[PDB]
RNA sequence: UUCAAAGAAUCAUUCUUUUUAAAAUCCGGAUUUGUUACUUUGAGUA
RNA sequence: GUGCUUCCUUCAGUACCUUAUGAGAAAUCAAAGUCUUUGGGUUCU
């Protein structure tokens, strides 16, 4: 684990066969449409994937549709400006900051806030290095709260 | 974390040899590692090995002939010129008569003797006795 | 009248025969499927023999697009029909092109990994068995400086008269395509 | 042979003790609902046969010592010694026996037949300083350090041990020219057993 | 030129002052079950004996021959 | 023999060749009249087609699966 | 991310020859294809 | 056994015990091991 002393290995691990299984009836177009609908309804990539797995009969959008789900969202144009994980981190940070504002003496929270900030800065940096974030994007503790939306 | 797959693999192999195993599961296969294994096989130290393809970094399992004394990486893959080889080999491997000092060389990976025969030295991966 | 058009070559021995067979099937509607040779075409064929008492088997090199659209979908039916007609074992493969990495095509800029040699080989392996689907590839390096690919398929094929023979044929075809030894098998 | 198996069953060598010992796992068939470990028994037979063969392979029978410090295997080992050629030790093993040249009771064999490497561990240990092979009629839980052959049985149950010994003796006899096959061996179990 | 002995299991090859290591000798059968004259041989190094893998090694060796039949 | 292993699918998710322990389920309620489809280890609840009833109780691993019910594994 | 394959010599090994894709170039044949590190040959040094 | 309980396997913690043709100057150490058969990465001293 990047920050704790946590060393767990709980993980999804996908099956050997990566051409979709026989029982999968859904044609790709339908699944794409479903994905789009889910996106519209406010769900994030991971969440969307989960929904697809559970509510509909489909293991992996990658086996049914050549593309992964983020890619298809992008194609359809409903991709977030601000990437999933990063966004989540930002939200968490914001929450922490609110708590701090409320409740000044919380040392552990402060420590954890610092850690989350650091992680954001890593993630943020990575995104900048690609082209998902713009280069003009620092993350600010003052702004942050407004950013998430 | 991993850094040099190959080094780790070699260490594992060495450990197996020490215990006196027979089989041994080299856990991330790598083209380079495969090449190294092949080379070893060629010079007799290793038996068969069944590079098992997952759908990821593969696993090798490798069949041992109880024959290796040590095998190793020499990290910092020092560039090594053809004249500079001899001293290095003296430093490393136990006798001039045997052991092999494996270079990656622009003519694929091969041992010090092979390199000498060719003419090109290159970067030095590892060795066995 | 057609037949030459179903293939994409200058008619040669066996391709023509195959085309004729396809046409006949289309005309007749044998077993179940109908008008499916309207959709199909082919690029070329290759007859190959094996280490046998007897038997010759056939590659059918198919244009990739066609394979993706129609042949993938209805393969089992087609192959069986072909077998019934021409006793020579047949395999469909897609004529998919391989490209060297460092080389600079007019097309692309960077080879797609679809077109890489290894990927192509994997894809053709996938193609060649098609009644069944691969469980696990596993590459035995023999101590003699050989490499054997020990492929193992699922169940399904276990209910057939042609099993071992079919496997052998597959191996042979793989060898022909990619100068690679291979061995095939299933689980008990 | 089924007869041998039946005999074993009648005795108790199928039950090994609680505590499994990972290297003994292979010989154990499965655990029971009780909290015991049932030995695979075919394995016991085959292994026993192998042991017997090995024993026979010794040129003269006198230089193949046998040992049990247990009070209730001692008798069995004595019997074994009597029937084959082999020395028995029985009871108190002296620590110098296979190393200490100058000691009175020296006697360095070509095979050592322990009954239990848990209790008769000293002997086993000694076997290392004089390159003596060691076969062991060991339990489920026993340590197999220095033992070459491990016959899986039970040592706790004296009767079982005795039976095992008898079986071994019979096998050795068969291997040698003395009692031909098809004929069962005359002498009984109870003869080997403690009291 | 004394060429030393190779542990038949692990091939480690064993020196003079090893002791520990043992050359176990298995006597053959001839149809009846009676002791055939011949003897099939295994040297076992000290290391394996110390470990406790020795028994396993022996079993494997037997399997490789025909002497016993289960492997593990 | 590390390569051709037999009964050790009671290893962790990290075997020789990694599989998942999860699998898909052809499932039916008592009297909805259809294949509903399911994933064992499903986090969010699944509502059946007609009268939207809990089919799977969500949990910390392998959904508890409501009432009596019946499930075939999807197979292949 | 092109893995490999086959033939001849020598005492299982060594050194050699040949081909297995795609694009541009030349009269069906024949011949160019990222940068740097690294390495090899040179060149040039009182 | 009577949803919980046990037993099996397995994860992540976390100790202990025996054992080291493993280590160590020894005390001891499953890490202090895989080290003159010396090079997985890296910060500090
Ligand atoms: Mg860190
Ligand atoms: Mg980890
Ligand atoms: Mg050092």
């Amino acid at each position: 684990r990047m920050y704790g002393k946590g060393k767990g290995i709980s993980s999804s691990t996908l099956p050997y066969k990566r051409k979709q299984p026989s029982w999968l009836k859904q044609k790709p177009s339908e699944i794409e449409d479903a994905i789009i609908k889910l996106a519209k309804k406010g769900q994030t990539p991971s969440q969307i994937g989960a929904t697809l797995r559970d509510n509909y009969g489909i293991p992996q959008v990658k086996s049914v549709t050549g593309n992964k789900i983020l890619r298809i969202l992008r194609a359809q144009g409903i991709a977030t400006t601000i990437p999933e994980d990063l966004y989540f981190l930002i939200k968490k940070a914001v929450s922490m900051r609110k708590h701090l504002e409320k409740n000044k003496k919380d040392k552990d929270c402060k420590f954890r806030l610092i850690l989350t900030e650091s992680k954001i800065h890593r993630i943020s940096r990575y995104y900048k290095r690609k082209k998902l974030l713009p280069s003009n994007w620092k993350y600010q503790s003052s702004t942050a709260s407004a950013l998430i939306a | 974390v991993r850094m040099s797959v190959l080094a780790d693999c070699l260490k594992t192999i060495n450990n197996a040899e020490k215990r006196g195993r027979r089989q041994v599961l080299i856990r991330p296969s790598s083209k380079v590692v495969i090449k190294f294994l092949q080379y070893m096989q060629k010079k007799g130290y290793i038996g068969s090995f069944e590079i098992v393809d997952d759908h990821r970094s593969g696993k090798i399992v490798v069949n041992l002939l109880g024959r290796i004394n040590k095998c190793a990486v020499i990290s910092p893959r020092y560039d090594v010129k053809l004249d500079e080889i001899e001293k290095i080999i003296t430093s490393i491997l136990p006798s001039r008569l045997f052991g092999h000092l494996i270079l990656t060389t622009p003519y694929g990976i091969m041992d010090h003797e092979e390199a000498r025969r060719k003419h090109t030295g290159g970067k030095v991966l590892g060795f066995f006795f | 009248a057609v037949q030459k058009r179903v293939l994409k070559s200058n008619p040669s021995d066996l391709e023509k025969e195959i085309a004729q067979c396809l046409l006949d099937i289309e005309l007749s509607s044998s077993s179940d499927i109908k008008t499916d040779a309207k959709e199909i075409k082919l690029l070329s064929c290759d007859l190959i023999e094996v280490e046998k008492l007897k038997k010759k088997t056939i590659l059918i090199y198919i244009p990739y697009k066609i394979y993706t659209t129609y042949v993938r979908k209805i393969q089992r039916k087609l192959i069986n029909e072909l077998e019934k007609k021409t006793k020579k074992y047949v395999v469909l493969v897609a004529k998919r092109t391989i490209l060297k990495g460092k080389q600079k095509n007019k097309s692309f800029k960077i080879i797609p990994r679809s077109r890489t040699l290894t990927s192509v080989y994997d894809s053709i392996l996938e193609d060649i068995v098609s009644p069944s689907e691969i469980i696990g590839k596993r590459i035995s390096m023999k101590a003699d400086g050989k490499r054997v690919f020990k492929i193992m398929l699922d169940s399904k094929e276990r209910q057939r008269d042609n099993i071992e023979e079919k496997l052998i044929s597959f191996a042979a075809v793989y060898k022909k395509i990619t100068r690679r030894d291979a061995v095939f098998s299933l689980p008990p | 042979k089924e007869e041998s198996i039946a005999k074993m069953l009648i005795c108790k060598v199928h039950i090994g003790t609680k505590n499994l010992e990972n290297k003994m796992k292979r010989y154990v068939y499965t655990r029971a609902k009780d909290g015991v470990h049932i030995i695979n028994l075919a394995k016991t037979y085959e292994k026993l046969q192998l042991a017997a063969r090995i024993i026979v392979a010794i040129s003269n029978p006198a230089d193949v010592v046998v040992v049990s410090a247990r009070p209730f295997g001692s008798r069995a080992v004595l019997k074994f010694a009597q029937y084959t050629g082999a020395q028995a030790i029985a009871g108190r093993w002296t620590p110098g026996m296979l190393t200490n040249q100058i000691i009175q009771k020296f006697t360095e064999p070509r095979l050592l037949i322990v009954t239990d490497p848990r209790t008769d561990a000293q002997s086993v240990k000694e076997s290392a300083y004089a390159n003596i092979p060691v076969i062991a009629l060991c339990d489920s839980d026993s340590p197999l350090e220095h033992v070459d052959i491990a016959i899986p049985c039970n040592n706790k149950g004296k009767e079982s041990i005795a039976l095992m010994y008898w079986l071994l003796a019979q096998e050795v006899l068969y291997l040698k020219g003395v009692i031909p096959r098809s004929e069962p061996w005359n002498v009984m179990v109870d003869m080997f057993l403690w009291r | 030129i004394y060429i030393p002995r190779k542990c038949s299991a692990t091939s480690r090859l064993i020196p003079a002052k090893e002791h520990g290591a043992v050359q176990i000798n298995v006597g053959m059968v001839d149809a009846n079950g009676v002791y055939n004259g011949k003897t099939e041989t295994f040297a076992i190094s000290g290391h394996v004996r110390q470990n406790g893998e020795s028994d396993a090694c022996l079993n494997r060796l037997m399997y490789e021959k025909k002497l016993l039949s289960f492997q593990n | 023999n590390p390569d051709p292993v037999e009964e050790s699918k009671k290893h962790k998710l990290k075997r020789l060749i990694p599989t998942p322990n999860s699998y898909f389920m052809d499932v039916k309620c008592p009297g909805c009249l259809q294949i509903t489809t399911l994933f064992s280890h499903a986090q969010n609840v699944v509502l059946c087609g007609s009268c939207n009833i809990m089919l799977c109780q969500p949990t910390g691993g392998k959904c508890k699966l409501t009432e009596g019910c019946s499930f075939r594994k999807k197979i292949e």
